[PDB]
RNA sequence: AUCAAGAACGAAAGUUAGGGGAUCGAAGAUGAUCAGAUACCGUCGUAGUCUUAACCAUAAACUAUGCCGACUAGGGAUCGGGUGGUGUUUUUUUAAUGACCCACUCGGCACCUUACGAGAAAUCAAAGUCUUUGGGUUCUGGGGGGAGUAUGGUCGCAAGG
RNA sequence: CCGUAGGUGAACCUGCGGAAGGAUCAUUA
């Protein structure tokens, strides 16, 4: 149900297997073996990257499905997430959660910290999990970031990356930024590049 | 498989263990026993009639000072002696 | 303890999140400047203010502190996009045009069917 | 030991749908399971089931949709009357609209309606609603 | 249901979950509505049509919700070589 | 006057919600009691229990009162609370909101034929809080509410008329009992049964298409 | 497969008749002491503790969880066996094995997370598949005492069961 | 506390074997 031009770009390649987004975590979980494709045989496993592009095409089109464009909310807490979000959040107009997500937030209308959102992204839901259960009690998809070893429960649409390198999550984070704008119809063209870079996601510690 | 024995030949085990369970119940084993005919001092009957015999001022402490104004009663057909209660009077001035 | 009351403590807060540059080290300009711009019903008040502002400009001009400052986030305005590099590290230059791959993910790529510049180099433990 | 076959049978098809997945491993096979999930077949409480030849006994894929609630079995296989089938279509059922009882009577295996309308009785199996 | 003059007697049919075939009762606070908007063939979005799932909190609160959803997403057309059918 | 906070406020101030069932289909939370003020005006509140309980705090005793509050439709819709309050008109206040909460609706059915109206429970679901299991069985027409006096006043609260109820375990405690009995009576959307094999298109949310309005400013 | 009847084993202490009797050590012999923080402490020490022939049949004999069978979760391990490796090491000249590593695999002792499910809760891969109540089977309990008492039977030299 | 044996005792102590139905801190691989 999607044209052909929509598939794996070779430099979109080059710029995945730049980003070690396909090396992750020894611990292989029941859910997401089909992610894996084989062992190099120390303990680090190599990920499908062809799942990773069609899943966040995916990801993109349920950003993309949603009437507002302020009702997505992405979260995060890593120190690489703050930088990912803000991006994000300025280059889509979603509302950003950076640092400490607010406790009873999504219920608990009291407090200045809730927003309701349709929709929710989340850099890893092990740290940010509360954002996760606090949306399981609202009714609220979660199109998550999911490493080989993150907690499975209570995500759909999960994206395998890597979480644990900043190139990976800047990248992904971009790539997602770059999927929704090139589907809403911000730039017409799908053979054009987009014209901002990927490291400007991207976290340096002065 | 919850512990009785669910053939369809297997009502024999079911009966004797239902009638040898039956004795922890204390109506049953009040019932066939001959409980009672045999000390219950009325010998099974609603009433039993008397020729009574003394006074018994039994106090009675916790928690509820009782000053028992109760009669002690000698029955009739069988010959032993139970006490009996005296309702309603503030003096006994009747069963004399 | 001398520990001072909170309005003195959150008046000082917003004017010196707003009103930073004007104020100085000397708290004899700082009475009249928070007697021109507050309006502050008692002269005791008023010098419990002052004070307050001129000893959190003693310790302002050592360094940040947590609260705001414009001047600062302006700064962090431009942090967010004034490093970025001619190349990065995804491009093909830093590794002379051709990747440092296993075989696993040569593989891979020519499992899924792209074409790409790999080196493939072999690992073991 | 095994006692009886359907019994394991119909317990590993309601823990799997518990469970919540889309196919079962039933083994070993009987005439019994076979005309009993041809049973649930025809009513359209299962999908797909699939025998698989081993030269043994057989072991059996049933590939079950969501639609069965619960089936379950009555290991003491009683002896039921005409006139005892309101019993058990009283008590392990839900109500008077749906929900069947799965007897062997000696016109074939059948359903309780198919029971009633046949006019026979036979010894109770089990239940399917 | 229905009564016998040919009118509806009911509150609301309600919504089945697209993965295990079950009820969304109305405490299930734990479902999901998973809303994906088909695309143009010039890479747009067309923002008034819809293909639609409904995951149940049963599904969602093991994990496995991920995988059921992407077998849904392969077999309405609009994924390939992601879920497997075997394994 | 009352203002909304919620996307869910705003469409049923703004008159764009029609009844709970658009509510209970799409399964949003009711988060504010004045959306099943303003879509139910037949709903008929009804005190069950009164306790005091003392309450210790920091060697400082007082009395609390303990209230049980039921409301109903007489349709099929029953909001159960319970709140603990100082003073008695405060308990049955924040109870009357507690169970205008959680409403939870109820699939009256019919016992053996199909004459008329529906009159009794479709089937028979059980229910457990506690220790204390209740079980619902429907029931021929004008056979009452074979109960206990709370869980029978709980059921003309319901919509129904027509139930036997089976009982175990300790329900001497009404608060146990209540509760099982409210799980056992929302338990019924939850029985798939033959005649709902039939799949339906479904409906797109309320929030969506109406997302322009009941927007935040 | 499970088990009335019946049978084998059954820790310690105990019992008969022998050998031994180093240590420990209920009984007993002895000293004390000085206080109401207090007699636990000491020294000889018989029985015993050890073994042989025969008895005795009780324990907090505990996982306080009958036995067989199926299903419902993984993974870090480990013990015993097996499969495979242009895997390692051990050299002599390459092997062979032996040891180590990896991916498994059965079959045991255990662990950690959950909850779908149970329970009153503590908690539980069984204490789940149980009001939507039936895989097969053995034993026991019916408020607390009176009381494991009275009495009868039975085994034992007795203590006792 | 349980089992067994003994001195006794107004209570109770002691010999042998079991159980926790009794409270894992720190440290390290
Ligand atoms: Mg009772
Ligand atoms: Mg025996
Ligand atoms: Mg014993
Ligand atoms: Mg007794
Ligand atoms: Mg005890």
């Amino acid at each position: 149900s999607l044209p052909a031009t929509f598939d794996l770009t070779p430099e979109d390649a080059q710029l995945l297997l730049a980003a070690n987004t396909h090396l992750g975590a020894r611990n292989v979980q029941v859910h997401q073996e089909p992610y894996v494709f084989n062992a190099r045989p120390d303990g680090v496993h190599v990920i499908n990257v062809g799942k990773t592009w069609e899943k966040l095409v995916l990801a993109a089109r349920i950003i993309a499905a949603i009437p507002n464009p302020e009702d997505v909310v992405a979260i995060s807490s890593r120190t690489f997430g703050q930088r990912a979000v803000l991006k994000f959040a300025a280059h889509t107009g979603a509302t950003p959660i950076a640092g400490r997500f607010t406790p009873g937030s999504f219920t608990n209308y009291i407090t200045r910290s809730f927003k309701e959102p349709r929709l929710v992204i989340v850099t890893d839901p092990r740290s940010d999990a509360q954002a996760i259960k606090e949306a399981s009690y609202v009714n609220i998809p979660v199109i998550a970031l999911t490493d080989l070893d993150s907690p499975s429960e209570f995500v759909d649409v999960a994206i395998p990356c890597n979480n644990r390198g900043k190139h990976s999550i800047g990248l992904i984070w971009y790539l997602l930024a770059r999927e929704v704008l090139r589907l809403r119809g911000a730039l017409v063209d799908r053979t054009q590049p987009w014209s901002i870079m990927p490291d400007l996601y991207f976290y340096r510690f002065p | 498989g919850k512990g009785k024995p669910r053939g369809l030949n297997s009502a024999r085990k079911l009966r004797v263990h239902r009638r040898n369970n039956r004795w922890a119940e204390n109506n049953y084993k009040k019932r066939l026993l001959g409980t009672a005919f045999k000390s219950s001092p009325f010998g099974g009957s609603s009433h039993a009639k008397g020729i009574v015999l003394e006074k018994l001022g039994i106090e009675s402490k916790q928690p509820n000072s009782a000053i028992r104004k109760c009669v002690r009663v000698q029955l009739i057909k069988n010959g032993k002696k139970v006490t009996a209660f005296v309702p309603n009077d503030g003096c006994l001035n009747f069963v004399d | 303890g001398r520990v001072r009351t909170k309005t003195v403590k959150r008046a000082s807060k917003a004017l010196i999140e707003r009103y930073y540059p004007k104020l100085t080290l000397d708290f004899q300009t700082n009475k009249r400047l928070c007697d021109e711009i507050a309006t502050i019903q008692s002269k005791r008040l008023r010098n419990k203010i002052a004070g307050y502002t001129t000893h959190l400009m003693k310790r302002i001009q050592k360094g940040p502190v947590r609260g705001i400052s414009f001047k600062l986030q302006e700064e962090e305005r431009e942090r967010k996009d004034q490093y970025v590099p001619e190349v990065s590290a995804l491009d093909l230059s830093r590794s002379n045009g051709v990747l440092n791959v296993d075989n696993q993910t040569s593989d891979l790529v020519k499992s899924l069917g792209l074409k790409l510049p790999l080196s493939v180099i072999n690992v073991s433990a | 030991t095994r006692s009886s076959v359907l019994a394991d049978a119909l317990n590993a098809i309601n823990n799997a749908e518990k469970t919540g997945k889309r196919q079962v491993l039933i083994r070993p096979s009987s005439k019994v399971i076979i005309k009993f999930l041809q049973v649930m077949q025809k009513h359209g409480y299962i999908g797909e089931f699939e025998y698989i030849d081993d030269h043994r006994s057989g072991k059996i894929v049933v590939q079950l949709n969501g639609r069965l609630n619960k089936c379950g079995v009555i290991s003491p296989r009683f002896n039921v009357k005409i006139g005892d089938i309101e019993k058990w279509t009283a008590n392990l059922l839900p109500a008077r609209q749906f929900g069947y009882v799965i007897l062997t009577t000696s016109a074939g295996i059948m359903d309780h309606e198919e029971a009633r309308r046949k006019h026979v009785s036979g010894k109770i199996l089990g239940f399917v609603y | 249901m229905e009564n016998d003059k040919g009118q509806l007697v009911e509150l609301y049919v309600p919504r089945k979950c697209s993965a295990t075939n079950r009820i969304i009762k109305a405490d299930d606070h734990a479902s999901v509505q998973i809303n994906v908007a088909k695309v143009d063939e010039e890479g747009r979005a067309i923002p008034g049509e819809y293909v639609t799932y409904a995951l149940s909190g049963y599904v969602r609160s093991r994990g496995e919700s991920d995988d059921s959803l992407n077998r849904l997403a392969q077999n309405d057309g609009l994924l390939k070589n992601v879920w497997s059918y075997s394994r | 006057g009352w203002v909304p906070v919620t996307k869910l406020g705003r469409l049923v101030k703004a008159g764009k919600i029609t009844t709970i069932e658009e509510i209970f289909l799409h399964s949003l939370p009711v988060k504010e009691f004045q959306i099943i003020d303003t879509l139910l005006p037949g709903l008929q509140d009804e005190v069950m229990n009164i306790k005091p309980v003392q309450k210790q705090t920091r060697a400082g005793q007082r009395t609390r009162f303990k209230a049980v509050v039921v409301v109903g439709d007489s349709n099929g819709h029953v909001g159960l609370g319970i709140k603990t309050a100082k003073e008695v008109a405060g308990a049955i206040r924040a109870g009357i909101i507690i169970a205008k909460l959680s409403v939870i609706p109820i699939r009256r059915g019919y016992w053996g034929t199909n004459l008329g109206q529906p009159h009794s429970l479709a089937t028979k679901t059980t229910g457990k809080c506690g220790s204390v299991t209740v079980r619902l069985i429907p029931a021929p027409r004008g056979s009452g509410i074979v109960a206990s006096p709370a869980v029978k006043k709980l059921l003309q609260l319901a919509g129904v008329e027509d139930v036997y109820t089976q009982s175990n375990g300790k329900t001497r405690t009404l608060e146990n009992t209540l509760k099982a009995a409210f799980v056992a009576i929302g338990n019924t959307y939850g029985f798939l049964t033959p005649n709902l094999w039939a799949e339906q298109p479904l409906p797109v949310s309320p929030l969506d298409i109406y997302s322009d309005e009941a927007s935040a400013q």
